[PDB]
């Protein structure tokens, strides 16, 4: 007889923790599925992972224990609702001219592989959004930093900034929606940077327009008068289109 | 996609007598609403319901013989534009629309699957969400 | 969009008394179908069909007040996902869905409609056509 | 009594002919309207217009004549299925490099506006496709060419071509699908152009390479050698843009 | 004694026609190099080919003819002003919606090496502008046409066309400048191609906005709404550029 | 008699000084120039401005002095060599997302007009290549950032960098050069930005891939299936072409 | 750019008896030189003192009738092809060629104006400097 | 491209007691010329001339040892600053100054490399002419 049972499921690695005397048979049923997957025979009471054998849906599964006759279904609602998302890692890498700050994906391991938890069909489509919190030098009020996802693929998000003070950053990510899940902070990363005067080409949308003015002298001492007025109409369908181009991301 | 289309429906009116000016009464039926929305995706919406509902119509009188080619003829022209020639797509519809919802077995499954339809509506990937609310 | 229609579906679960392992039993409703079609417009399709199936066993038991919260809920969830909060747009929906086929009078204004309904299906205007064939 | 009674409706323009012993009041009704329209009062048998009270749409209305307590209902399937559409009007052009084909569709006339048929909603979103017969000098063979809707506006069909001796064209149109109307011929135009070297920038997708080429060898003996890369960098952008473009036309 | 000499070049072929008494060596001398080429070892009067000894320059050489102790020089004034350039060859290529004329430059044979005789260093710079007489159909007025260079490469000029009836063209090249060479006429060539209707995305610089607007039509029919707008942007700026190229050929 | 004298010029404001008993008539001869032109009459030792008589070049300029038949010339090398350079003025705006170094050039004033002494064919052509200290923080370490000339116009220079620290900035010009000029430098100014996450579009030319691989992603998430491709391909051009550009600053 | 510059520069070659054999000896004068540099400077930089040898031996020359058209019509080649038919270019050339060295004037308004000339050899706003060494 | 330049030319100013306010007299030799022109093209036509004059002024002054390093100085800023520091560029330059227009022989061979001289002024391939006349 089972005297106790709970189920657990943390990225996917899906473990299950029971108590009763003797030895039994356990077996896994999904909504929608006629037949039992036999996932262990003859074991003793413990903790045992399950990983694989539940479905990855919003449906039901029934974890059946077996002894002779005796025969108990466990009951739970659906692995997308139960599974629990572990915290993503940071990483802070310097450059010559910037810091990147690296976010890798809580993820799920199928034997040896680390499968990403991001926007895939067989994972319920979870995918997480980010918040980084950062610590510029000796500050105690911390910068709250909402990530875009168009930053992220299917390994991680990368944020490239600059300051030439100490950074450190943390990060938590949320799904929102129908699947209310909320991960733990990441662990704190550190960097000290160069100090450097931090200059870019093209800031934002902008800042296209001073791009195109400096551009437009640039051409104009650069090269000849008779073509000039050439490079500089194209300089002119180019800076449209760069803005065209990042307005996307308005 | 032709004249064989609206020379059958021509028929069916004949054959139904629904051509007095009295039948106009009271507004329309599908005319108004499927003005109403131009958008794609409500259209589908309110089409599936009109498609459902004329496949009914017609299943009660799969008997009168005599407008049966009719019938047959309006079916595929549903079948062209509406499924668009899928098989499997129309075979999926006529399936939902049969399912009886006073059947207890049903309904325990209907229940059960209510949670996984509900994300199925919004999905997730979907949702062009990309920053934190 | 949120953990509470998750919390009112499992009650709906645990009413109906659709938590037993042998409900699994025959497939899915609509699961298996809603995975077959990815493409918005057949998405909208077949979802029509499941959402005025739920809303018409969700009428069968405008009685039970123990449930009607959790029904309430749900509901709010697909005008919210499905409807996308537009209350014409899920008021036409509903008067599609309550048209009765065994009305001798809706069955001739819609039979007198059918080559208007046919033309939306396909709209003129919309069909690609570049040349003559 | 009414003794006969003719509906015709050519591009929209709608007429009942009738035949009557007395004067009648002539009333119309649409289908999904309460409302009978009076249209008529008192009047003796003809011909009689009355475009603008019959819905454009696909279901019927109803033409009723009325003499004191006589009363007679005259049944029409839908304008939309009824209405003949007439020949649209073919122009040549000369220009000093090509010679233009204008089709202008045909058109309806509300009062003293000319509205043309072509993908209107108030107007059953008909539209023709065109078939145009080309007699190029004195061939005894026309030449089919099937206008592309891609070169035509809610005006009319604008078809740029080059040839050296005398062409005449006459088109066609037809709707397809649903309904199926067909116009009837529209009268045949001729012109002599000037006897000319007819030559093009880019002629199709196809000769975008050669444009190409070209102008890198345009490039390199216009400008000096140190303008010459990034000019040709450009041209080579633009070239794929073109192509790109163009694909939208397969 | 040398009784008569001449020197010919024809597209460089060199020639010395000369008549005397008995045996003689001819050798060869250009302006500005020490040392005699020794070009013929005891030879009788006729006809020899020199080609490759005279410079291709506009200084002169000298033959010199040697018997025993008789000896006598023969002055030329400089081959790039005494060489006489030959007719080019017209090609007319028929092509499904064009027809390609093809002028191939006259050519120096060295050896087996046909060298076309357009902008080369080694042959004076010398390179022909070309004038083309098309006659179209049966008419007794040929058109005159000025081939431009930048349709010719090293090998040829490349002129596309359309027309429906029968083209013969003839064609003639000229340096003008300080050299006045002047071509005979080529051999005329005819085409009879196919009656079509001939067409073209972009005709020239002025055709341009028609592009635009064609384009802008089609980006609205075949896309949905939102990708409208952006698609309608890049084709603003790819018009600009387009219009900008062909600029180049003002 | 005068018995001292010295000529002096700052951005030119030229200025003499010199001791004499009596009046004065002050006059100026500038080479290539026949006549003298009169600055001062009658006037008693002490400092006189004579801006705007000597001509701005490389070659002499003669000041006379006369009382009487008293006469005595004063001679100077020329302006362009003997004038020197002020120090140019800085500031430091904060923006959103970046800080700007605003160097405004050494000016002349020419009366109540303020002419920035840059590339001006009326002031030797003169203009200064600049050096600023930049201070992050409470670093001992300054660091050193040449200013590019395509970052400057006839006003000032612009640079726009970024960091979450206080920074402190003067700077230095320098001609180089036949005209050696260097300048003072100009007074520190500090100023402290907000702790903020600094990000930009484009950061450099190496940067323009990351752009691209963003964008891309962007596009495929953001528009439908059909559009993709289109888009994408413009992506691809415009992308070129902005690496085209930023070469151009190699 | 004609047949009569070629025509006249023939008269002078046989004025000059410059047509033997002999005189080829000694390489060239400016064949080679005018081969080594392609760049259109270094081009003028070496064309420059060509064409003022040409215009001082003309000068040596005036007094032969015989040839004075055939000068004449070279000198205007000239002028149109290196001054590009401009007057006051033509003119400020001639100036320059003709100042004396000897005359002691003019060697101190050389000497006073070589800084400008120096300043003037490598324009300072035309010096691509965009950064300090 | 320095101090050194200006210092030197300044110690030559003082040699040839070009310094005084009379030597001002009758405008400029250089300066005027070398304003009037900007094109490089035009400007290089002007300053070979120049160059040339002043390296044959130093020449008639090549026995003063006092001022040679003052000279030595200048021609060196004018080798990198008109020559590029090209010593073939150079040596073609000084060999052009050279040649002496009295010597027959040099006469002969001059007249006789005039055509070739003036198709050089002009090059054929490098004419934009794009069409016949
Ligand atoms: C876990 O599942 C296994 C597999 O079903 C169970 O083992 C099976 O147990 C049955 C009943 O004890 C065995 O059947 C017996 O077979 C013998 C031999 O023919 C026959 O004489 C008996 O009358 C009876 O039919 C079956 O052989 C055995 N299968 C094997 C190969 O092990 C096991 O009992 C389950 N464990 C628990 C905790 O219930
Ligand atoms: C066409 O329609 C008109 C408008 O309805 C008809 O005229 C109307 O005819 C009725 C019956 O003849 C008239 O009613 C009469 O009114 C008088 C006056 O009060 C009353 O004494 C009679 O007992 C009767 O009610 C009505 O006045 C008249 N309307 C008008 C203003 O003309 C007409 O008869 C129709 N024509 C045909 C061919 O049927
Ligand atoms: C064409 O040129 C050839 C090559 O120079 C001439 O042949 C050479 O003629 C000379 C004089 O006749 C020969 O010299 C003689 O050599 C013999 C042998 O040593 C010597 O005994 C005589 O006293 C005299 O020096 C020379 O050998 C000969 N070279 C060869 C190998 O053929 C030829 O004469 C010229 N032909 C004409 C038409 O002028
Ligand atoms: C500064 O320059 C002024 C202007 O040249 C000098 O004033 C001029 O001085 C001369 C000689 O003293 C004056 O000439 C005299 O004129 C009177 C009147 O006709 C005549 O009787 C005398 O014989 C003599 O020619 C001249 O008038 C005067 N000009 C004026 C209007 O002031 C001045 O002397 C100079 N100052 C110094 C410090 O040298
Ligand atoms: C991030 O910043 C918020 C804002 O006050 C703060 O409450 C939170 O503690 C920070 N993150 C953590 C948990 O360290
Ligand atoms: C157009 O060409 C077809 C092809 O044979 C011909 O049958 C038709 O008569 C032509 N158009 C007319 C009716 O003139
Ligand atoms: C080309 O056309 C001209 C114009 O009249 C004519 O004189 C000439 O004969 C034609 N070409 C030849 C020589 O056939
Ligand atoms: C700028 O930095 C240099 C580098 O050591 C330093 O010597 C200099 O003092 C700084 N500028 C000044 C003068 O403050």
């Amino acid at each position: 007889t089972i005297t106790s049972y709970k189920f657990e499921s943390v990225n996917f690695d899906s473990k299950i923790e029971w108590t009763g005397n003797g030895l039994y048979n356990i077996s896994l049923r999904n909504y929608g599925i006629k037949t039992w997957q036999t996932m262990y025979t003859n074991v003793p009471e413990g903790t045992y992972d399950i990983s694989g054998f539940p479905n990855n849906d919003f449906v039901s599964f029934w974890v059946k224990f077996e002894q002779g006759d005796y025969k108990v279904d466990k009951y739970c609602t659906g692995l997308c609702i139960e599974v629990k998302i572990g915290p993503p890692t940071v990483t802070l890498t310097e450059y010559d001219d910037h810091i990147n700050l690296y976010i890798e994906h809580p993820y799920a391991t199928r034997g040896s592989k680390k499968i990403p938890i991001y926007k895939r069909n067989d994972m319920c489509d979870i995918y997480l959004l980010y918040t980084a919190n950062f610590t510029f030098g000796d500050s105690e009020e911390p910068v709250i930093y909402d990530i875009d996802d168009y930053d992220c693929t299917s390994t991680g998000c990368s944020i490239d900034f600059a300051t030439t003070e100490k950074v450190c950053v943390m990060a938590q990510g949320a799904t929102e929606g129908l699947l209310d899940k909320i991960t733990p902070w990441s662990s704190e990363v550190c960097l000290t940077p160069k100090k450097n005067v931090y200059t870019c080409a093209i800031r934002s949308k902008e800042d296209v327009p001073n791009f195109k003015e400096k551009m437009t002298r640039v051409i104009k001492r650069k090269f000849n008068k008779q073509s000039h007025s050439y490079l500089t109409k194209f300089l002119g369908s180019t800076s449209n289109d760069i803005t065209t181009f990042l307005s996307m991301l308005d | 996609m032709q004249d064989p289309y609206v020379k059958e429906a021509e028929n069916l009116k004949k054959y139904f007598n629904a051509g007095h000016s009295d039948v106009a009464d009271n507004g329309t039926l599908f005319l108004g609403i499927l003005k109403n929305w131009k958008e794609e995706s409500d259209r589908k919406i309110m089409q599936s319901q009109i498609v459902s509902f004329y496949f009914k119509l017609f299943k009660n009188f799969k008997d009168d013989q005599s407008i049966q080619k009719s019938v047959e003829t309006i079916k595929e022209d549903m079948n062209v534009k509406f499924f668009n020639s899928n098989k499997k797509k129309r075979d999926d519809f006529e399936k939902l629309t049969n399912y009886s919802v006073t059947d207890l077995n049903v309904q325990r499954k209907a229940i059960h699957e209510l949670i996984q339809v509900m994300a199925e509506l919004s999905p997730a990937a979907k949702t062009g969400k990309r920053k934190r609310s």
